RNA sequence: GUAGG
């Protein structure tokens, strides 16, 4: 009811199914992995509801998978029956503060049972700390919030392919059986009209020898293969016969250099394919294989069997024969058809739990190897569960995953939307998958199956285009790892309420209607003709009662970020792509305001995001204060929530939280009690709503640039806090320990004015470039003073003491006011890394206002850098006198094909001054009356869902009937334009201009960070060319392409200086600086250095590269 | 009062090349600059700026101004 | 691995140079001691880029194994004084040996 | 690694 504030809706169809938990993807998977109470609760709830669900927790699955260890005698065994967890010692905030990996202990009951002793000994053993997922789906490792992203991969099973070979002039068919973990086997047919098998692509071979190697005899093989001349030709061409001969042949081919051996061959094949450890096909692998090959209920779990091998041989040959429908091998009749890999039926996403399970399984396998070795080198009766194990592998592997792993990424906390879109993203890049250079045209592009399972709009627009993708809005994960989407059930031409979740392949069977299609007053279709889709992505129509499923809501395909954009249907694909990619980069402002025009979903995408602070009990608030809010429930539990103030975010922005609830207001459970960054009343707000007009203006908005008033600078409308944290460590070295102290050597007294006696700057003392924050001094350096220094000191009577200043200073170009300082000490209870005695971290916080050069952009992919902040009076002011806050070039709109921004503007105006429409009786008037959006007051927001958005007739009618703002007149014409007086000249402009309200965000590509200059600075070590980067005073790179441009002009001297004096020549560089500062002409450059390094290297390969002259040896 | 203060076309015609001009103006500017950096040793081979000079200036501008006025000359060895 | 194999062969030629049948056992009990000696010496002498001497090497390995035992038993990072006591050295030597046992990063 | 060009 009071979940969200009032917001008028322009939707035309009522959505049956509400959006699920937007962040279920990570949390549910990890709950399954832990096997905690929540997982079992969901399992039993699904079981009683009848929905399929796994009854086996991943952790206990892996622990049971590792069978009890047996030696060559198999006398003893160790069973790891049950595990358990306890509350972690450290709080989440404490772990964030003190650099501790948030984790809890993992105890397992190990039971060592020995038959020789005939005794069982039970003991609880601690396997190692286990990192834990906080309630917001973030892993706090070493105080940094990492996130892990699900990974798309090709699921195991049987795959088939058909290709055309130009040389052969005929088609070539192939097949493969890709396993979960084991070695991969392939099977090609009619490579040259014959058939063959790739056993890891070791060498050329035929199917016949493999079949002979197996127990199946030649006679039965002919009997079952007599209906296909290809196989008859293969075998009659086969000279070898008998199982043993084929076995020794394949063994020699696979492992040549040694004589064949029967048992060696047999055990090698068994280990390669029939051993349950090397070739353990995953559960999804068998589930897919039985359906694809048609086998009816084979073994639920187990490695491939010879029956499956013969079944796939049959399938391949049938596909070769041109037959399309064939009887299943030990199964029902099924279609034989080449399968496309891109299809979402064959793409499976590993969620967080599966990845962590795989890594801990690898660690436990290492542990098994180590403990087996120890058992082989251990005496009986000196064996205990607590002694034999070693916890190093498991912790090593889990930490090696949580750090230095592609799927483990740094949280992006620009705003809650960035958090969500980082959580949900699926990444095709990773280990054992589609890498960067492995990409092709086919994989990147969209597929007809990515509908309701992956949003086709938002993907990185950089080189990695299409290799990352956000999950759909209504998407859900299958227990196997496939993605489902809901569909409403349609029967006999009417619409049944029940919703069924369909997967990628199962959707292919039926024909699914479209949600946008109109529906009459009754439950039946309004129109006999209706658009539908079917197998292969075809979009043909089928009138009349023929469909059975229909999309539950129009917004299935679109992702959360994309679905934010209003009037999305009008915008192009590329511009909505850019717009969605940009909303993630906005920065929160000092004060936030919710959008006047925007889809009605922002509230949910804010509440589900973790940044907001929502109540967990339905009580009453007693005391409200900025630091903390205290509430009490009717039961009696008193809960006080702490609001974070100005804590640095990951990217370096404030995370301030405001307070909404008054003192005496009631609370229902889940209600928002405090905003996060970029939020207002719990509704997302990444930017502010400005007044805008479209007109060229003196050339200050040429080629995408932007012009805006100085009222923005004056009212802090676009202003953002920024906090920089920098730390120093009082490390100890060979000569002695470093000291942080106020007594700095060889400095004036004034610089040490704000420093405390301890040597740490005070709180609130403003700093500037070059200042001193904490005064640290080196223990000593071996000083051999120069004669000039000695004379100067002797004349002045000062002592050059051994201690040297190495104090932290504020970085160049950085200003701010210190807000917080934290100090950790060795001898105190706090623990630091080895060697370091004290650490001090200092915050400096400033308030950056919008200025020239700052980027700016809206929601429809229109972005530009500010170009001029003119005074308030120079802005063309509307008839009443209101100035226009921002000016945009119109030349961009038809060319960039994003007409929606224009529509929005008019609707934006309509939201500012409300509309009154009662008894008008026009078509749009009746539509508004039935929808309820008939009467509105000024300032109230409006909601236009992404595809149910307002049409143009409604906007025109509302423009015709806007409420009078002043003097009983409408300032905008029915066309949507208004008359603008000039500001500078003073005369009215020739024709009316378009004006209205637009939501504008402030991207994080600020000018302050990008600026960089360098007179002279550090240099590189191996070769002395200046090291690049702003963080170390780097020089810009003059590239090979850049030199080509300079060589085009015919200018030789500029090149010579750019290549010798300005870098790569240590001798001439100091000379040039001397000449400049003294006032003389620049000297003559010599040879560079990198050439000397190169000739030295080429001399080290035994090549006597001599720098000779025409007249013998050269001078250098 | 600008980099483009002497129009280029007149300089080009006297020099006959777009590269001979830059080399010749640069040599003259080097000579003037080294004269201003003489600081009093008074080598006779060096000569001063023929055209009047500002309190602050760059030798190359003076050199190009002489070329435009045409008071100097060049002769390849 | 293969260099370790060669060093074991070196220890083998040494041991067989010092074996006689006077011992009332098989080869496998006499030679294996010298093989273990040669492999341990090689692993202590040519393993680290910044070479440590043998005494300090065994110091490092003893500290590492006893620290692992502390982690297995207590399940927590022991206090420096505690480790100093189980080792019987001083905390200063503890930090010293801990720093001496690092590896270069490329 | 990921953003912007």
């Amino acid at each position: 009811a009071s979940t969200a504030p009032l917001r008028i809706s322009f939707a035309k169809i009522k959505e049956p199914l509400e959006v699920p938990n937007l962040l279920a993807l990570q949390t549910e998977s990890f709950d399954w992995l832990l096997g905690n109470d929540a997982w079992k609760a969901r399992v039993e709830s699904a079981l009683e509801s009848g929905q399929d669900v796994p009854t086996k927790s991943g952790l206990e699955e892996i622990f049971e998978e590792i069978s009890p260890i047996e030696d060559f005698s198999g006398s003893m065994s160790l069973t790891f029956r049950d595990h358990r967890f306890e509350p972690p010692k450290n709080s989440i905030d404490e772990c964030k503060d003190r650099d501790f990996t948030y984790a809890a202990p993992l105890f397992v009951t190990a039971e060592f049972t020995n038959n020789e002793t005939g005794e069982i000994k039970s003991q609880t053993v601690f396997m190692g700390d286990f990192p834990l997922m906080t309630n917001k789906g973030t892993f706090v490792i070493n105080g940094t919030e990492r996130v892990v992203v699900s990974q798309l991969v090709r699921s195991p099973g049987v795959y088939f392919d058909s290709s055309i070979d130009k040389t052969s002039d005929k088609d070539i068919f192939s097949a493969k059986i890709i396993p979960s973990r084991g070695a991969w086997l392939e099977m090609e047919i009619d490579k040259r009209d014959m058939v063959g098998v790739r056993i890891d692509r070791k060498r050329k071979q035929s199917v016949t020898v493999l079949l002979k190697a197996l127990g199946w005899t030649t006679e039965q093989i002919l009997e079952e293969f007599g209906e296909y001349e290809s196989m008859r030709a293969t075998l009659e061409k086969d000279h070898t016969q008998g199982q043993d001969d084929a076995l020794l042949d394949i063994y020699r081919k696979l492992r040549p250099g040694e004589p064949p051996t029967r048992e060696a061959a047999q055990t090698l094949l068994e280990n390669l394919y029939f051993n349950p450890k090397r070739y353990d096909l995953a559960k999804v692998g068998r589930y897919k294989v039985n359906k694809k090959l048609g086998a009816d209920e084979p073994l639920d779990a187990g490695v491939l069997t010879t029956d499956d091998v013969i079944a796939t041989i049959k399938y391949l040959v049938k596909l070769h024969a041109g037959e399309t429908e064939t009887v299943g091998e030990s199964g029902r009749e099924i279609v034989v058809e080449t399968d496309d890999i891109d299809h979402f039926g064959n793409r499976r996403i590993r969620n967080v739990g599966e990845l962590i399970q795989n890594q801990v399984r690898t660690g436990l396998a290492r542990m098994e190897r180590v403990v087996r070795e120890r058992m082989t080198t251990q005496d009986v009766e000196a064996i205990t569960p607590q002694t034999l194990i070693n916890i190093r592998p498991v912790v090593a592997s889990i930490k090696e995953f949580f750090g230095t792993s592609q799927l483990s990424q740094f949280m992006d906390q620009n705003n809650p939307l960035s958090g969500l879109t980082h959580k949900r993203r699926l990444n095709a890049l990773g280990p054992g998958g589609l890498s960067r250079e492995r990409a092709g045209f086919e994989v990147r592009d969209v597929h007809p199956s990515h509908y309701g399972r992956m949003c086709p709009i938002e993907t990185p627009e950089g080189p990695n285009i299409g290799l990352i993708g956000s999950l759909a809005s209504y998407g859900r994960i299958n227990p196997f790892g496939f993605i489902e989407t809901p569909y409403r059930k349609v029967v006999e031409g009417q619409v049944t309420d029940d919703v069924d979740y369909l997967t990628a392949d199962e959707e292919d069977r039926f024909v699914i209607a479209q949600a946008n299609a109109a529906l009459g007053d009754d439950m039946r279709f309004a129109e006999a003709r209706v658009l539908v889709r079917r197998r292969g992505g075809e979009v043909d129509y089928v009138p009349g009662d023929d469909v059975d499923y229909m999309d539950v809501s129009p917004r299935q395909m679109v992702s959360v970020a994309t679905a934010m954009i209003p009037f999305l249907e009008h915008d192009d694909a590329n511009r909505a792509l850019m717009g969605a990619n940009m909303m993630r980069q906005a920065v929160p402002l000092i004060k936030s305001e919710s959008p006047l025009v925007g889809t009605g979903m922002e509230y949910r995408s804010a509440a589900d995001a973790g940044d907001v602070v929502k109540a967990e009990k339905a009580g009453v608030v007693q005391e409200v204060s900025a630091d903390y809010i205290t509430t009490t429930n009717d039961d009696g539990t008193y809960i006080t929530y702490r609001l974070a103030k100005f804590s640095r975010s990951n990217q370096g922005t404030s995370v301030n939280q405001k307070v909404i609830v008054a003192e005496g207001d009631r609370i229902i459970e889940g209600q928002v009690l405090a905003d996060g960054p970029a939020t207002e009343n719990g509704e997302m707000a990444l930017g502010k709503n400005l007044l805008v007009a479209f007109m060229p203006w003196e050339g200050h908005n040429y080629e995408d640039a932007i012009i805006l008033s100085q009222r923005l600078v004056q009212d802090d409308v676009l202003s953002s806090i920024h906090i920089e944290e920098h730390e120093v460590d009082a490390r100890d070295t060979k000569l002695g320990p470093e000291e942080i102290t106020r007594d700095i050597p060889n400095v004036s007294e004034e610089v040490l004015a704000d420093l405390d006696e301890r040597g740490i700057i005070r709180i609130g003392a403003e700093v500037v470039a070059g200042d001193i924050l904490v005064g640290k001094v080196t223990p000593k350096g071996e000083t051999e003073l120069t004669p000039e220094e000695r004379l100067l000191r002797a004349i002045f009577g000062e002592k050059a003491r051994e201690v040297r200043d190495t104090s932290l200073k504020v970085p160049h170009g950085e200003i701010g006011k210190v807000i917080g300082v934290r100090v950790f000490d060795r001898e105190e209870g706090d623990e630091l890394p080895p060697g370091v005695n004290q650490l001090v971290r200092v915050y400096v916080a400033q308030k950056r206002k919008i200025t020239d050069g700052d980027k700016l952009a809206g929601r429809h992919g229109n972005k530009g850098v500010i170009s001029k902040i003119n005074p308030i009076e120079d802005m063309p002011f509307l008839e009443d006198g209101t100035p226009v806050d921002i000016i945009l070039n119109p030349l961009a709109v038809p060319s960039r094909m994003n007409p929606g921004q224009v529509l929005e503007i008019h609707l934006g105006w309509l939201a500012s001054r409300g509309w009154d429409v009662s008894g008008l009786a026009e078509e749009w008037a009746q539509r508004l009356q039935v929808i309820g959006a008939d009467k509105v007051e000024p300032g109230t927001n409006v909601a236009t869902p992404v595809f149910d958005g307002a049409r143009e007739d409604e906007l025109a009618g509302l423009l015709q009937h806007t409420i009078p703002n002043r003097d009983g007149e409408r300032m905008v014409l029915p066309s949507g334009k208004a008359r603008l007086f000039d500001g500078r000249s003073g005369e009215p402009f020739p024709e009316p201009i378009s004006v209205g309200y637009m939501y504008i965000l402030k991207l994080h590509h600020l000018v302050d960070d990008k600026l960089h200059a360098r007179s002279t600075g550090p240099y590189s070590m191996i070769t002395q060319q200046p090291l690049g980067g702003k963080a170390q005073f780097g020089g810009q790179r003059f590239g090979e392409m850049e030199v080509w441009a300079l060589e085009a002009y015919g200018a030789a001297y500029a090149l010579q200086e750019l290549l010798t004096i300005k870098s790569d020549d240590v001798t001439g560089r100091v000379k040039v600086y001397e000449a400049i500062v003294k006032g003389e002409n620049i000297p003559e450059p010599g040879i560079p250095e990198s050439f000397k390094v190169l000739i030295k290297e080429m001399q080290s390969l035994c090549l006597n590269v001599e720098v000779l002259s025409s007249d013998g040896m050269s001078i250098e | 009062e600008g980099i483009i203060n002497p129009p280029i076309d007149e300089l080009l015609e006297a020099t006959d090349s777009k590269y001979s001009l830059v080399i010749y103006a640069a040599k003259r500017a080097r000579q003037i600059n080294a004269y201003y950096s003489q600081l009093g040793e008074g080598l006779l081979e060096y000569v001063g700026p023929l055209v009047d000079t500002h309190v602050h200036e760059k030798p190359l501008s003076i050199a190009l101004r002489e070329i435009n006025a045409g008071l100097l000359t060049s002769e390849a060895i | 691995f293969l260099d370790l194999i060669q060093e074991g062969n070196l220890g083998l030629i040494r041991a067989v140079e010092k074996f006689d049948y006077t011992k009332g056992y098989k080869f496998s009990t006499y030679a294996t001691w010298w093989i273990r000696q040669a492999i341990t010496r090689a692993m202590a002498d040519q393993a680290r880029t910044i070479r440590i001497p043998v005494h300090m090497v065994e110091v490092i390995n003893k500290l590492a194994r006893v620290q692992r035992q502390m982690l297995q038993d207590l399940g927590r990072e022991p206090t420096p004084e505690e480790l100093a006591k189980e080792l019987d050295m001083t905390p200063e030597k503890v930090i010293e040996v801990q720093k001496y046992g690092r590896e270069p990063i490329s």
